[PDB]
Order: structure tokens, then C-alpha cells, then sequence
């Protein structure tokens, strides 16, 4: 069962995580079963 | 599929009418544990995993 909790936060520090307290709410309930056992995360390039 | 290989399908979002499957002469063994066979009409399941 593939759970996904998330929250959104609007900050304003420049550098570092903000120091607070913030409860991420469930999102997704999600049927895979399946095997996890490494992630990659997908970013996006800027082309000029 | 074979056990080993044995294929699994979810079933979501449906209305299940198990007395059909109770009252079907088909089936050699139709043994439940966890839940009564008579009971599947009356209750409400999520995520079932066939």
C-alpha cells in the first residue's frame, strides 16, 4: 500500500528548512503492491 | 497464471453480488476465514485483491 502524505507551506527563509511545525495532510491511497526499494526524483532542465 | 506466477487483480469502484457466487454449484471448495460466506452482501469493502 503506497501511501502519500503531503503539505504545502508558504515560507520565506532563503537558504535553509524553516524552523516550525507544520502536518502533512494524507493525499493519495494508492494500490501498487509492489516492490520499492530505490527512488529518483525528476527535475526540470531550462533551455536557451 | 501459474502459483508461482500467480496473478493478482484488483477489483474497485462496483457493487458485488457474492450470492451469486454462493449459490453457483460450480465450486468444489468455496471456504472463507476471515468473513462468513452468507455475511459478503451486507458488508463494504475496499482495495479487494483477487
Amino acid at each position: 500500500y503506497f501511501k502519500i502524505y503531503s503539505k504545502h507551506t508558504p515560507i520565506n527563509l532563503v537558504r535553509d528548512l524553516p524552523q516550525g511545525f507544520s502536518a502533512l495532510e494524507p493525499l493519495v491511497d494508492l494500490p501498487i503492491g509492489i516492490n520499492i526499494t530505490r527512488f529518483q526524483t525528476l527535475l526540470a532542465l531550462h533551455r536557451s | 497464471a501459474s502459483v508461482y506466477a500467480w496473478n493478482r487483480k484488483r477489483i474497485s469502484n462496483c457493487v458485488a453480488d457474492y450470492s451469486v457466487l454462493y449459490n453457483s454449484a460450480s465450486f468444489s471448495t468455496f471456504k472463507c476465514y476471515g468473513v462468513s460466506p452468507t455475511k459478503l452482501n451486507d458488508l463494504c469493502f475496499t482495495n479487494v485483491y483477487a
